[PDB]
């Protein structure tokens, strides 16, 4: 397949300066979009950044507007990121996502494995609670609800849904609420109005266990759910 | 006297004529364009320029006769003469590039394939625009008499300026025509891939424009050179003041006429000077025939047959 | 003494299968289109223009969505272009720089493309590095190909120079069936919508039917005075429209074999390139030496609509499967769709 | 030419499998057709500018 | 409306350039169309340059040349001639010393195949060039095998300027296509020259109609 390893965080003292790479191998950076994607180490999953296939558009968080930037280098096929003034709210488990955006196409496809970077409005939507109780062979049900529905005037629901395994990277589970994704089952489905959302999973095994969000493509802030944590 | 109404008749009539003429050709231009070329670019340029040379002047001259005597406060009379003596600048130095591009593409067919940017023309004729208004402007600026003085007849130091300003704008186009023309001579005389009339059409076409140029200008050029070589005797001049600078002013105002009538008709001398024969005017009666629908036969046979 | 006589006994044959034809149609279509409204006066407007490539367009090809095709051309590009954003997507290179066949997969996994070098090349759009790279080559073959089509994901029906159409099997590399009943060089095919059996036609002023399961032939077609330059299949899959040189569009039914009418009309000179229905019929769009290009009823065959989009010879014509729009294009580096 | 000879005559024979029926049940089915498909095929039938998604 | 057609239309941008990019790089060579016949000395021409179609690509000076040989293609002309429609030169290729070898002279059959190229509407005006081979095979074995209707003398130098100039008489009604006759030894240095001084006048004159001057 592909590797989209980090070259790897530390303690960064507060307020300081560093600088991180995501080593890419067997695809085409130049023609490949992406994306740093942040995960509180305690609980949480929220954005970094953002680098588009022609270094046109680079778009940022509310705090990561100033204080950190993004650039490639194609003829060796690799991604730098600057961060400047690191504080506690951006110190986080920095997951490499790829993605190509175009007609029928599947973004975040990929995700990498992270840093164990520890120091020292907009749309918000939420889930129902982050600890459902569950038992294998039986279907359930969890629901992401937002404040403004995602129904653009095309017609397209923007939502994704990812699986976060114990201790590896998540991968996707339904793109678009209606379309699945490549290496998955049929039991995960997507429902629910433009307003609430929902994701009905069956057959429980010992393969499906973690933590689950909810996405938003909608605008400009790709803000991620509060998420739930599928317990046993 | 009569003879100021026999000249704003004929100068009133060749600016009205020059109108329908610029303005047909302009569309011609707009037509070509579609499958035009990078002198169809430089001649887009030129036919603006053109229809900017339509002619204000010919009403300030009808209603008060030139006389100095403006009415604007001397304010838009001086931006009517900048006007009119920036499109003639800009009219020769596009004459000049398309001879520079004429030679580049004939001489250097093969490092010739590097103009095809489609944006230098326009990037090139933009640079000349801003150097004739920067050149233009400090004339502007000494000329601060906003007050009624004469343009011609003026003191020393003003008519240096205009003596500056006209050499550099006679010397140098007719040096780098004639250097073009020349060297274009010099290489297809060496040339012999083309049979031996057509090298004589081209040649005599290319001395043909310059040689109406020349004698298009000419006038201009000799009374201008008289008037600065007697500024430049600035101990004494030969002859009295009065005496020259044109003091038989009947024949200053029907030299300036016939010059205006070589300076307008630009794109009908352009058309001339390169083939006094051509189908594309044919093709061009064709297509006003079709849009317009004036032929009135079919009406005419009907009210001959439909009686009976 | 006895080659012409069996050339007598299939002249004979021929008039009986001509007898059935005058016979099977007691009254020919063009005769009973008295009672059908006409379709009218369609003016066909351009809610979009395909704009953006260099060279000659030859061919291009609709997806089961209805909204992606396929544009292919002398330049040596395949795009992908969109119905609505006019934002294309894909441009794949070409190792030959000349060709003139193409065809996407109704999944829109693969697509096919194919020169005049005997060469058929296969790409897959839908990959895990995100890029479009060679799934396989065809080959196999020797002259140039005139048209490919997706019988299914892996089996293809080619038609070449050769005289010979093939079925092939991706997996394998190798013909599972051959085709030689023609003696002329094939130039276009269209595929049954049931996708069990196809029609061939050739530059021997005639065209064959063929079996996928016996790979032999089935029927034949004749009438036409020179090569037939285009052929489509009509979507209820037992009739088919051809258009040759001879500027005279014909409608054979596969079940019937017999000729209906021969679509023409004598201000007419200009020679058919290109052939095609709607979903439900009614018209039949097609593409003449003059550039203004024509649509015809696929009943009436009088003037319904004349498309005076381009300035140059009309290379290709499409229909979506929906039947919501059609796309044209022609020499002239441009494609435009009409609503 | 013998060989071919042969060859022209078993094609010749395996084509005079041949089908015969009418032409205007044909007629029949694009006539279901404007009833069904060209209910919803524009070009016959115009469909008013709001379901259209070219607009 | 959001940043997935931004996207889209960034990508589209970046096709639109890279599309340019091609066309304007590709946009610098010459086409050559060869049109050899037979044992026309195929393989004494790619040697001094130096299933389907063959592509061959050469350099001289700061030119590059793209020729497309067409050989053993057996199928009807008319389908595939207008592809080379964008050709700048057409190259032709024939012997003279296959006058005694009948399959019907190959050198009567050879001039409908000229004649009948130079009469076509789509090559109403292309540049076309005529090369020649087997000279001393010719010169050698020399007339009433082939042509008895000269009845002229047997030397080489009048019998080789008939045989050319009735190649470039039949030109038909197409005069405005000139006919590069040339005397190919097939042991030259460079015939290339033949063919690059005959393009780059040619390219000359293909600027004058855009020029304007001519
Ligand atoms: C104001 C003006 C402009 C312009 O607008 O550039 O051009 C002119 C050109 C000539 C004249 N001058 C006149 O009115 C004729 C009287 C004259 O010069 C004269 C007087 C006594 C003896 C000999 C000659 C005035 C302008």
């Amino acid at each position: 397949d592909v590797q989209l390893v980090e070259s790897g965080g530390g303690l960064v003292q507060p307020g300081g300066s560093r600088k991180l790479s995501c080593s890419a191998s067997g695809f085409a950076f130049s023609s490949f979009g992406m994306h740093w994607v942040r995960q509180a180490p305690e609980k949480g999953l929220e954005w970094v950044a953002y680098i588009s296939s022609g270094s046109g558009t680079i778009y940022y968080a509310d705090t990561v507007k100033g204080r950190f930037t993004i650039s490639r280098d194609d003829p060796k096929n690799t991604l730098f990121l600057q961060m400047t003034s690191l504080r506690s709210e951006d110190t986080a488990m920095y997951y490499c996502v790829r993605s190509i955006y175009y007609y029928g196409s599947s973004p975040f496809d990929f995700w990498g494995q992270g840093t164990t970077l520890t120091v020292s409005s907009d749309i918000v939507m939420t889930q129902a609670t982050s600890s459902v109780p569950v038992t294998p062979g039986e279907s359930v049900s969890i629901s992401c609800r937002s404040s403004k529905s995602l129904l653009h005037s095309n017609g397209n629901t923007y939502l994704y849904w990812f699986l976060q395994r114990p201790g590896q990277s998540p991968q996707l589970l339904i793109y678009r609420m209606s379309n699945l994704a490549s290496g998955v089952p049929d039991r995960f489905s997507g429902s629910g109005s433009g307003t609430a959302f929902t994701l009905t999973i069956s057959r429980l095994e010992a393969e499906d266990v973690g933590v689950y969000y909810c996405m938003q493509h909608l605008e400009y802030p790709l803000t991620f759910g509060a998420g739930t944590k599928l317990e046993l | 006297e009569e003879s100021r109404i026999v000249l704003v008749v004929v100068y009133s009539a060749v600016c009205t004529l020059g109108v329908p003429a610029n303005c047909l050709t302009a569309w011609l231009a707009l037509l070509q364009v579609l499958q035009g070329n990078v002198l169809a670019v430089y001649l887009l340029c030129l036919a603006l320029c053109e229809l900017l040379y339509t002619g204000t002047l010919p009403l300030w001259v009808i209603y008060i006769r030139n006389q100095h005597r403006w009415t604007l406060g001397l304010l838009a009379c001086k931006v009517t003469a900048y006007i009119f003596f920036c499109n003639i600048y800009v009219s020769i130095l596009f004459l000049c590039c398309i001879s520079c591009d004429r030679f580049v593409a004939v001489v250097y067919a093969l490092e010739s394939r590097g103009r095809r940017r489609r944006r230098t023309a326009i990037l090139i004729s933009a640079c000349i625009f801003i150097l004739v208004g920067i050149v233009h402007y400090p004339v502007f600026q000494t000329e601060d008499k906003e007050t009624c003085f004469d343009m011609l007849q003026m003191d020393s130091r003003i008519a240096g300026y205009y003596y500056a300003r006209f050499t550099v704008g006679f010397a140098i186009p007719l040096s780098i025509i004639a250097f073009t023309n020349h060297r274009i001579f010099r290489s297809i005389k060496q040339s012999m891939g083309l049979s031996a009339a057509q090298k004589a059409k081209v040649k005599h076409s290319a001395i043909a424009v310059v040689v109406i140029f020349l004698v298009c200008f000419a006038p201009y050029h000799l009374v201008l050179l008289v008037k600065a070589a007697a500024f430049s005797y600035y101990r004494g001049d030969r002859n009295a003041m009065c005496g020259l600078e044109e003091r038989l002013y009947t024949a200053s105002v029907v030299f300036l006429c016939l010059s205006t009538v070589n300076g307008v008709a630009d794109p009908i001398i352009y058309v001339l000077a390169t083939d006094h024969s051509r189908q594309e005017v044919s093709r061009i009666h064709k297509g006003w025939k079709e849009w317009s629908m004036k032929t009135d036969v079919t009406r005419l046979t009907h009210s001959r047959d439909t009686e009976e | 003494s006895e080659l012409d006589q069996l050339r007598q006994e299939a002249e004979q044959l021929k008039n009986q299968i001509r007898d059935a034809r005058k016979a099977c149609a007691d009254a020919t279509l063009s005769q009973i289109t008295n009672n059908i409204d006409p379709v009218g006066r369609i003016q066909m407007r351009t809610r979009r223009t395909l704009r953006g490539h260099l060279a000659k367009i030859y061919a291009m090809h609709w997806g089961t969505d209805s909204r992606l095709l396929v544009s292919a051309s002398q330049d040596g590009k395949l795009i992908i272009w969109d119905s609505y954003t006019t934002n294309k997507v894909h441009a794949i290179p070409l190792r030959s720089s000349w060709v003139m066949t193409c065809a996407y997969a109704p999944s829109g996994n693969y697509v096919a493309c194919g020169g005049l070098d005997n060469i058929c090349s296969i790409y897959n759009l839908k990959t895990r590095e995100g890029n479009v790279r060679v799934s396989r080559e065809l080959a196999g073959h020797t002259g140039y190909l005139s048209c490919c089509r997706f019988l299914d994901d892996n089996q293809i029906v080619t038609s070449s120079g050769d005289t010979t159409c093939a079925l092939w099997d991706i997996e394998t590399g190798q013909q599972t069936t051959t085709f030689t009943g023609h003696t002329g060089d094939v130039m276009s095919l269209s595929l049954a919508p049931d996708t069990r059996l196809f029609v061939s036609g050739a530059c021997d002023a005639s065209a064959k039917l063929w079996d996928v399961r016996e790979g032999m032939c089935r029927q034949t077609f004749t009438g036409h005075e020179s090569d037939i330059n285009a052929i489509c299949f009509f979507p209820n899959g037992n009739a088919f429209a051809t258009g040759s040189d001879d500027a005279t569009c014909r409608l054979f039914d596969l079940r019937a074999d017999q000729e209906l009418m021969t679509y023409s009309h004598d201000n007419i000179i200009c020679g058919i390139t290109s052939v095609s229905f709607s979903k439900s019929g009614r018209l039949l769009l097609a593409g003449y030496d003059d550039f203004n290009c024509n649509v015809w009823d696929a009943l009436k065959a009088d003037r319904a609509g004349v498309l005076a989009g381009h300035d140059n010879r009309v290379s290709c014509l499409g229909v979506t499967d929906d039947g919501m729009a059609v796309a044209t294009g022609s020499w002239d580096s441009f494609l435009k769709i009409w609503n | 030419s013998i060989a071919q000879a042969r060859k022209l005559v078993e094609q010749l024979k395996m084509e005079a499998n041949i089908d015969r029926i009418k032409v205007s049940k044909a007629a029949a089915d694009l006539m279901a057709y404007c009833e069904a498909h060209a209910k919803e095929d524009p070009l016959l039938t115009p469909v008013p500018a709001s379901e259209n998604p070219f607009r | 409306l959001s940043a997935e057609d931004k996207a889209a239309v960034e990508r589209s941008k970046m096709i639109d350039r890279n599309l340019r990019e091609d066309g304007e790089k590709a946009a610098r060579e010459v086409k050559l169309l060869l049109l050899g016949a037979g044992e026309s000395g195929k393989s004494t021409i790619v040697k001094q340059m130096k299933t389907g179609i063959v592509e061959t690509h050469f350099t001289f000076k700061d030119l590059h040349f793209k020729m497309f040989d067409v050989g053993a293609q057996r199928s009807e002309r008319k389908k595939w001639i207008h592809c080379f429609e964008g050709v700048t030169a057409i190259i032709f290729c024939v012997a003279l010393s296959d006058y005694d070898l009948v399959l019907m002279n190959r050198m009567h059959e050879s001039m409908k195949l000229f004649d009948s190229i130079c009469n076509n509407k789509w090559f109403t005006d292309t540049s076309i060039i005529l090369f020649l081979n087997k000279k001393d095979l010719f010169e050698e074995k020399i007339l009433t095998i082939c042509y008895p209707e000269y009845a002229g003398s047997n030397t080489y130098e009048e019998a080789a300027a008939y045989i050319q100039c009735q190649f470039e008489d039949l030109n038909k009604r197409k005069d405005t296509k000139e006919i590069y006759t040339h005397f190919t030894c097939s042991t030259d240095t460079k015939n290339v020259q033949f063919v690059f001084d005959a393009v780059t006048d040619v390219i000359i004159k293909n600027n004058l109609k855009d020029c304007g001057l001519f």
